[PDB]
């Protein structure tokens, strides 16, 4: 390669068939992403047009049973499962495809593959960047949703009794999943989906100030009241004025952007680190090291019996969904609660 | 023709279209 | 110029040569927000305890009464006031202003003309500078989200007691009880919320990271890259064709967003559209309208039950409805 | 071999590594036109 | 390549699937009505959620053996 | 039609090529009212339609009946309907005019001048002779003015109108002697929109309205005669920008104040939108609830005038910060309630015990138990009651849909009112296309702001 | 419902209402068949 | 290949898909997932 | 003495806020 390059390989071949330019660039990569995000995807679908979770949540989660875009889920597996990996050969399902899509094996294939798949999307990042000769930052930055993803559908099952905790993969599932953080891990409290909401707020407001500010500072460069013709993809002048958006922001907000390179590594940095925070308040969950309480709030409460803030009401909301809904989210526990012990207020 | 393109384009037309007639068959369902 | 003292005046308020750009718009936006600032420091550090729920049981917020920052909050107006208009002067005494929780809607009052005219002196600007004058237009979504959740909420459901708290906790606690009561999560326009904050993180990421990979060399090791552009540089500093190559192979050829107008004005009109429509979500909850309730959608042959996602959604509803207001119901529906 | 889960789990190296040649062989294939 | 527009608007691409487009939305609406798509991905009909015995929802409650259990707990 | 080539504008703003075109653009703006009035009639055939008199209105989501209902036409004493054909034959009215009135928008888009300066000077405006524009408004103000004195002939001389306060469960009645005093009439725009005042949206009487629809029609009417015979003022002319655009941009922002004003009238008010067709607000709703179980605990037994609740503020009746006796609980926000069946319980100091204890009719209970059984609470896929509910019941309160429906639209139109009317400075300034980027206004400032 | 004359024509009055959002699509049809020019 | 103008084909595809959307809330309405 | 550090936490964001808006260094052109 460096002194000389030897002799053509069959890799040599490979290599050239794979990075060619086609429609669909397939690359290295692809033979790990194509094929993994392919069945991930349609098992995703097959899940939630077909297979029910009558046998593992005992609820009707498929188009078949009646359930529609919203409700239907690819369920995560019974709990007395554990941690099994549920492989269609394993010592559960043992062979039976019919039986293994019963016992929830379909939740571990979609979340492997779906694992491997962006695996094999970060390698493609790379290999596109690496044959365009580009600073591969946009892999950096797909490093913050594969961090969200380890941190939630992996570490978090783990930390806990099996992958029924898991977030199963539907939309009121995973409203599911979000209702049952608050009541139990008092999720919002923790200052690390704190720093992921800032995050993530703060990268809207980046997204929507940058565009707004960008088509509302453009350079005439055109007599058409649509100024999107009045553009060409390889002129070099920039088509908007830097020193009248830094004027305006500076005297509208009282500082403002003067270098272009800052202000889009401030837009690709935002997001990421405040995924990257919620990630790590997630690890910290899966070890059920919650931010629950202010212990001193708690022992003023007991000790006076008329202070009150918005804390302990959260508090009480949370313990209201906690007995509320353990009978029937977790039906492993057999919780046979009679009426009278669960939590309740006045007339309601 | 068979290109990759083509390959890409059938592996998500042909499910596609058959769990359309599938989800459509579904909607006349009498309990 | 005019001798008059008028024509100066509007000279200097018009004038672009301030460090902070006052306008017409302006001398409205400074002393409502400074009022709205100076009361929101004071009762967030020192106010004696409010009776939000009006059932006589005081919450306390300001730090001097055991609050951290977190808990600690400007609680939303007395029960018993619901819409009444509570100034300072209607009152009797301070004391009974603190109590019954006017500092709140003092605050909501004077920072809602704040923002609006915020958004007023955004355009005055533009239009000073000679600018296309949208930016307001975007900031509008924001303001949309800040009325209704302190204004539009509180008139729907016909008292300031269900404004937002002006808190961290409280903040958490208005999330809570609107799950429970409206099924936010389930309504579409949040879903179209959640996705355009989702979309605003990953198109501000996809884009900061295009454009600084695409940033030509102009700087060499040894020192950040930021030293290559200035400030007038006036020419683009980055390959714009590359980073076009680059997104056109990642998922699909002809992905489009070549121009750079094309791809800005997509990044400004996906969260500001999506916000808007979350903020009109919780107008239309506010006039109680709710989300998708498929609870006992799946029933079998014979007419059983067959619980699906939603019913567990619906379970934690239950867990949050029966505890928000333990004191404040004596009959069984809301309705309130 | 003596357990039935290790039987399995030997079959399911040995479709592992078929579906790997497969690909491998394609690429090689389609390579070499 | 050819352009998208082009195969889009020609005769021949639209002779060849009018009857395999066709086909296959045919071939899931007989997938789903002859009863197959239980039979395969073994999701209960509205009639066999519930068995003599069992009048309650099924609990897996078994790691190993999940097999005879699930098969037991199924519609037989 | 045209191209972007020769006007500017790409085809996804296409109708503003029609800015400098008269003939078009009023065959567009013909052809939208007949839209609006096709929607009209074949809304209304849909619902007569889809109606079953013995059900109240608001059980079977219908909104344009009320609004027909509520100018008489077809109800008895009570809110019962007698004869659905009136309902039948506005649908069939609206309907046939829109035809023609889509004739007519069809001829003026497509074969009609597409300038009128030159053949019809009567007709050719040029978004800048503020005369002309002027006599315009002023036409379109007679107009208003005319349909407003409309219904003050329907509520006068024509039957009148469905006054829900009139005594029982109220009727039909020809308003008689309207409210045209000026200090009542104009003490609602001047009042606080805050709780117990509500600004115009607090209007109680058939009287007042009729009297304001009275001032609006003859303020209308002369105002546009002013309008017609006179130009602005050179104040006026500074203060303004003329063109078509920005005239839309005025527009936009009156109609958004409107539309908010309607959502909150449809909420709140139930003298304009009686209940016996739009069922209760939500203020109704919560006072209805507590009426029902005060007289049930009362009639086992009970002293609802002493009995404490658990906060020891009062089960049943307290005191309104003011000192009017309330009803207890929740529905302590909604003291100010005002309904037909409420008000006979009511003396000087609010709620009488007296009154609450024999004075209740069998009617009122009834209505009271009706109107707390339909809540304006409801789902996106119209499932009754709150977010916790069984997904039995199919309902959703016309008012809520009303309610949230036009509180959409006004934001979005006041949205528009802030792009049209920047769009209209800019362009009349000259910044519409962007930087000059030969003369920039901050390369001329001093520096640091 | 409609008067006993109309009760046959009942399926054209329920079919009325959806042509108004029937117009855009139809400005969009026909944008497209210029080739949005 | 200019037979069959592509804007006609892409309004017969959208009519096909505006009928599957409809059929598909039609059985919302009706049958499983009914809530009856 | 909680509420001391709090407010003393606050008010250094808030002057930093003020140093950072009156006190920035100019915007270098070119
Ligand atoms: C800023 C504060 C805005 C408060 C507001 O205005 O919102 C409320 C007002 C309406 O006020 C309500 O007006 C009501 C009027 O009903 C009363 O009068 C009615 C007459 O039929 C009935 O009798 C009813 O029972 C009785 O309560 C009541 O007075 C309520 O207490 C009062 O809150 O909206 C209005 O005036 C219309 C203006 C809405 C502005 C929306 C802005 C969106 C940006
Ligand atoms: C990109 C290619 C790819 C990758 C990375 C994976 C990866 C995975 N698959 Mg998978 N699969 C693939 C292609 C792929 N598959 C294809 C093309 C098919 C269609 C036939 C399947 C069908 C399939 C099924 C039915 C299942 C999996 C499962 C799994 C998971 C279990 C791994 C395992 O034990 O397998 C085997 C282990 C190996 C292959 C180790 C490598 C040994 C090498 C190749 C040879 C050495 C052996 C030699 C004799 C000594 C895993 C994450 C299981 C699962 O989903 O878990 C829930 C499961 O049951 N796959
Ligand atoms: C109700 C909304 C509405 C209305 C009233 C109009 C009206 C108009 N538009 Mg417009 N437009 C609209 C929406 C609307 N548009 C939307 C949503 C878009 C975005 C896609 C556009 C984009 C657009 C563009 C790009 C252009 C226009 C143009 C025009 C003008 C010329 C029309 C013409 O001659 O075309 C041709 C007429 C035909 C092809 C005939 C077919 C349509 C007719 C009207 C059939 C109607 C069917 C109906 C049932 C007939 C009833 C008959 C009656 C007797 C019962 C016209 C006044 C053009 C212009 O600027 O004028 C110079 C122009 O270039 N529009
Ligand atoms: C806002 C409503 C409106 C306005 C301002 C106009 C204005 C005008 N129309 Mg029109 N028209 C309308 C609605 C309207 N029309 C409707 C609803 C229909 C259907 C009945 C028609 C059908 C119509 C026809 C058939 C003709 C006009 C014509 C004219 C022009 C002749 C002036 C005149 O004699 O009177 C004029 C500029 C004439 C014209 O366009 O001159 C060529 C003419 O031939 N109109
Ligand atoms: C919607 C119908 C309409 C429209 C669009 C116009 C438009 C116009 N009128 Mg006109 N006018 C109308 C109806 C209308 N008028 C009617 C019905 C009358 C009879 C009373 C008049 C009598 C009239 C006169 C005598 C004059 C005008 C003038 C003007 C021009 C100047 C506008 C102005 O002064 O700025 C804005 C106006 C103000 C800033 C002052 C506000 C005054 C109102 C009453 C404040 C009330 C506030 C109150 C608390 C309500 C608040 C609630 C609110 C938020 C909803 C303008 C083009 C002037 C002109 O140019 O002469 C031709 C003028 O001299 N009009
Ligand atoms: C699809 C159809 C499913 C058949 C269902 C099925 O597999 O049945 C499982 C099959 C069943 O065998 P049995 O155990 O039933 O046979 C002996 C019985 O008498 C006792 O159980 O076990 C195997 O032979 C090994 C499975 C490998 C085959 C599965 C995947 C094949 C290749 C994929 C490898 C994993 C992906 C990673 C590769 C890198
Ligand atoms: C309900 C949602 C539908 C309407 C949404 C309103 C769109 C408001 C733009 C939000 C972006 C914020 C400012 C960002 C901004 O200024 O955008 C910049 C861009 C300005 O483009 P031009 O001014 O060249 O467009 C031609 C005409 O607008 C002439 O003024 O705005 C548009 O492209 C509007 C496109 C029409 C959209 C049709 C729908
Ligand atoms: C009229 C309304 C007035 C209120 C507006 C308040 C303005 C806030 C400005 C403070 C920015 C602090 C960073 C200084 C550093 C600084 O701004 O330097 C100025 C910097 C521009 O610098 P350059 O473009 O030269 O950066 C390139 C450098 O790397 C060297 O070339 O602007 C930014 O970095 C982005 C703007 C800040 C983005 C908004 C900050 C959000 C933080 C909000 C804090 C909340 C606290 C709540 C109280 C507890
Ligand atoms: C699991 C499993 C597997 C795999 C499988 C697969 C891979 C499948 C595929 C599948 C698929 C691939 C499917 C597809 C689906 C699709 C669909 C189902 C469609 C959807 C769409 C829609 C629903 C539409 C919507 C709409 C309308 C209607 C209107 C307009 C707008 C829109 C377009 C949005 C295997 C072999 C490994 C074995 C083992 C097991
Ligand atoms: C300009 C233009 C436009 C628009 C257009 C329009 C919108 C027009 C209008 C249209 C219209 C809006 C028309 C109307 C129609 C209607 C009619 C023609 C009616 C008829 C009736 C009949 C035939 C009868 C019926 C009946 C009776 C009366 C009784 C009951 C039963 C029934 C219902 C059956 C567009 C967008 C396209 C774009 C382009 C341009
Ligand atoms: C009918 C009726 C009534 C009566 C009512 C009335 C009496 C009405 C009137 C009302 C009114 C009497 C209204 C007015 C309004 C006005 C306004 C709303 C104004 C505004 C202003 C503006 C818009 C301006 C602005 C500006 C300035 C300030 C500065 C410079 C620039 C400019 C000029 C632009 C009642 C209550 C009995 C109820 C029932 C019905
Ligand atoms: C009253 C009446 C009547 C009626 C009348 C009328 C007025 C009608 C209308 C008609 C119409 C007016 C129709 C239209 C339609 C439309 C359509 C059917 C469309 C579709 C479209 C689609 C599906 C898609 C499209 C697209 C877009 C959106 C974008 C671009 C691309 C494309 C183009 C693809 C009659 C005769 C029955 C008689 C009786 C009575
Ligand atoms: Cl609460
Ligand atoms: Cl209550
Ligand atoms: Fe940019
Ligand atoms: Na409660």
């Amino acid at each position: 390669i460096g002194t000389y390059q030897e002799k053509r390989t069959w890799f040599d071949d490979a290599d050239d068939w794979l990075r060619q330019d086609r429609f669909v660039f397939v690359g290295w990569s692809g033979l790990l992403l194509l094929p993994c995000a392919y069945f991930a995807v349609g098992g995703w679908l097959t899940g939630c047009t077909f297979v029910t979770s009558w046998y593992t949540h005992g609820l009707a989660s498929s188009y078949i049973e009646g359930c529609n875009f919203l409700t239907a889920a690819v369920s995560t597996p019974a709990n007395s499962l554990g941690h099994s990996l549920l492989f269609v050969w394993g010592p559960e399902a043992q062979g039976d495809l019919t039986r293994w899509f019963q016992l929830g094996g379909l939740w571990a294939f979609v979340a492997l593959h779906g694992a491997f798949g962006l695996i094999g999307f970060m390698l493609r990042q790379f290999e596109i960047a690496r044959s365009v000769n580009l600073r591969p930052y946009n892999a950096i930055a797909f490093s913050a949703p594969i961090a969200v993803f380890v941190s939630v559908f992996l570490i978090y099952p783990l930390g806990q009794s099996g992958w029924f905790f898991a977030p199963s993969f539907g939309v009121a599932s995973i409203f599911r999943f979000i209702l049952f953080f608050q009541g139990f891990h008092n999720w919002t409290l923790n200052p690390f989906h704190m720093m992921g909401v800032a995050g993530v707020l703060g990268a809207a407001l980046l997204c929507a100030i940058h565009g707004a500010t960008v088509e509302n500072t453009l350079f005439e460069d055109g007599d058409g009241a649509n100024t999107f013709r009045a553009f060409n993809p390889t002129q070099a002048e920039e088509t908007y004025s830097m020193v009248t958006a830094n004027r305006f922001w500076s005297q509208i907000f009282g500082v403002a952007f003067s270098n272009k390179r800052w202000l889009h590594f401030f837009m690709l940095f935002v997001p990421v680190t405040g995924l990257w925070m919620s990630a790590l308040g997630v690890v910290g969950l899966a070890l059920n090291l919650r931010a629950y309480d202010f212990v001193s709030q708690e022992i003023r409460a007991a000790e006076d019996p008329e202070f009150e803030t918005f804390y302990t009401k959260n508090i009480l909301l949370n313990e209201g969904i906690r007995a509320w809904m353990a009978a029937q989210d977790q039906p492993h526990e057999k919780l046979t609660l009679p009426e009278e012990v669960l939590p309740r207020g006045n007339a309601l | 023709i068979f290109t990759v393109r083509w390959l890409a384009i059938h592996a998500i037309a042909v499910p596609t279209i058959f769990f359309l007639g599938a989800i459509t068959a579904m909607q006349f369902i009498q309990r | 110029e005019n001798t008059s003292l008028w024509a100066r005046f509007c000279e200097w308020i018009t004038s672009t040569e301030n460090r902070l750009y006052i306008g017409w718009f302006g001398v409205i936006m400074i002393p409502t927000l400074l009022t709205a600032i100076s009361v929101y420091i004071i009762a967030f550090i020192a106010a004696p305890p409010v009776d939000i729920d009006g059932i006589r049981e005081p919450v306390s917020g300001s730090l001097l009464y055991g609050n951290n920052i977190i808990t600690g909050a400007v609680v939303p107006t007395s029960n018993a006031i619901g819409l009444h208009f509570y100034p300072i002067w209607e009152a009797a005494s301070l004391d009974e202003w603190l109590y019954n929780g006017g500092p709140y809607q003092l605050v909501v009052c004077h920072f809602f003309l704040g923002v609006c005219c915020y958004m007023g002196r955004e355009w005055e600007l533009s239009y000073r500078l000679g600018m296309r004058p949208w930016i307001a237009v975007a900031y509008s979504a924001p303001v949309a989200a800040a009325t209704a959740v302190f204004i539009i909420y509180p008139i729907g459901q016909g008292s300031f007691s269900d404004g937002m708290p002006l808190g961290i906790s409280g903040t958490f606690n208005f999330m809570i009880v609107f799950q429970a009561e409206h099924n936010i999560l389930m309504h579409p326009f949040h879903m179209f919320g959640v996705a355009g904050v989702f979309g605003g993180s990953l198109f501000s990421a996809m884009h900061g990271s295009l454009v600084t990979s695409s940033l030509i060399r102009e700087t060499t090791e040894n020192e950040s890259a930021n030293a290559g552009y200035k400030f007038g540089q006036e020419e683009e500093t980055y390959n714009i064709v590359a980073a076009h190559g680059y997104f056109g192979r990642l998922i699909f050829q002809y992905a489009s967003f070549n121009n750079s107008r094309s791809l800005h004005f997509f990044l400004a009109v996906w969260p500001v559209v999506c916000i808007w429509l979350t903020a009109l979500g919780i107008s239309t909850m506010a006039f109680n309208l709710n989300g998708f309730n498929f609870n006992q959608s799946v029933v079998d042959s014979n007419g059983r039950v067959l619980n699906t996602w939603a019913d567990i959604i619906n379970r934690a509803n239950l867990g949050m409805e029966v505890m928000h207001e333990r004191n404040a119901h004596n009959f069984p529906l809301d309705l309130a | 071999s003596v357990t039935p889960s290790l039987k399995n789990f030997l079959l399911s190296l040995v479709a592992g590594a078929v579906v790997l040649a497969a690909i491998a062989g394609a690429v090689t294939a389609v390579s070499n036109f | 390549e050819r352009p998208f527009s082009d195969i889009l608007t020609s005769i021949r691409y639209w002779v060849i699937h009018s009857i395999t487009v066709p086909s296959l939305f045919i071939a899931g609406w007989l997938f789903v009505s002859t009863g197959l798509a239980y039979d395969v991905f073994g999701s209960p009909r509205p009639n066999e959620y519930f068995t003599e015995d069992r009048q309650d929802a099924p609990l897996i409650t078994d790691r190993f053996n999940a097999l005879e259990q699930v098969k037991k707990l199924s519609a037989q | 039609g045209r191209d972007q080539e020769t006007t500017g504008f790409a085809w996804w703003a296409g109708n503003a090529r029609l800015i400098n075109l008269s003939g078009k653009l009023l065959g567009a703006h013909v052809a939208h009212a007949g839209l609006i009035v096709f929607w009209a009639g074949a809304m209304n055939l849909f619902e007569v339609s889809h109606f079953v008199p013995e059900k109240p209105m608001y059980e079977q989501g219908l909104i344009l009946l009320p609004h027909i209902a509520t100018l008489g036409y077809g109800v008895g004493p009570g809110g019962e309907v007698l004869d659905t054909f009136p309902y039948f034959v506005s649908g069939v009215l609206h309907l046939i005019s829109s035809a023609v009135l889509g004739f007519g928008g069809v001829y003026h888009s497509l074969i009609g001048p597409e300038t009128l300066e030159e053949s019809y000077p009567f007709f050719g405006y040029v978004w800048k002779d503020k005369n002309k524009m002027t006599n315009i408004l002023g036409y379109h103000l007679i107009i208003l003015g005319c349909g407003a004195w409309l219904l003050v002939l329907k509520a006068l001389y024509f039957g009148g109108v469905y006054d829900t306060w009139a005594p029982g469960g109220g009727d039909v009645r020809i308003i008689s002697n309207p409210t045209t005093n000026a200090a009542i009439i104009f003490g609602y725009i001047v009042k606080s929109p805050f709780g117990g005042d509500g600004w115009i949206v607090s209007v109680d009487n058939l009287e007042d309205i009729i009297g304001g629809h009275i001032w609006i029609g003859t303020l209308c009417i002369l105002g546009g005669i002013w309008h017609i015979y006179t130009t602005p003022w050179p104040w006026a002319r500074r203060a303004f920008v003329w063109s078509g655009e920005a005239y839309l941009s005025y527009s936009l922002a009156a109609v958004s104040l409107m539309g908010f004003t309607a959502c909150c009238f449809a909420w709140f008010n139930n003298t304009a939108y009686p209940s016996e067709f739009y069922g209760p607000t939500g203020p109704e709703a919560s006072q209805a609830q507590a009426f029902t179980f005060l007289v049930r605990d009362q009639r086992l037994g009970a002293n609802v005038a002493s009995a404490q609740g658990p906060t020891g503020l009062g089960k049943y009746l307290m005191r309104s910060p003011t000192g009017e006796i309330i009803f207890g609980g929740e529905t302590m926000r909604f003291w100010d309630f005002r309904g037909p069946w409420v008000e006979p319980l009511r003396g000087p100091s609010g709620l009488d015990l007296v009154k609450l204890k024999n004075d209740i009719q069998p009617w009122q209970e009834r209505r009271a138990a009706e109107y707390m059984t339909h809540a304006p609470l409801g789902s996106l896929n119209s499932v009754g009651g709150v977010a916790t509910e069984i997904n039995a019941v199919n309902f959703v309160s016309p008012r809520s849909w009303l309610a949230t429906s036009h509180f959409c639209l006004g934001f979005f139109f006041f949205v528009g009112h802030l792009w049209h009317a920047g769009r209209a400075r800019a362009a009349a300034a000259g910044f519409e296309k962007g930087i000059d980027r030969v003369d920039e206004p901050v390369l001329s400032m001093r520096p640091l702001d | 419902k409609l008067p006993e004359a109309y009760a046959p024509f009942s399926p054209i009055v329920d079919v009325l209402p959806i042509i108004p959002v029937l117009f855009i699509l139809l400005a969009f049809v026909w944008q497209a068949s210029v080739s949005f020019r | 290949t200019g037979r069959i103008p592509l804007w006609l084909v892409g309004t017969v595809v959208g009519l096909l898909a505006i009928g599957l959307l409809a059929i598909f809330f039609y059985g919302s309405y009706v049958g499983l997932g009914s809530s009856l | 003495m909680e509420a001391l550090v709090y407010t003393f936490l606050l008010i250094g964001t808030l002057g930093i806020i003020f140093f950072s808006i009156f006190f920035r260094e100019p915007p270098r052109i070119a």
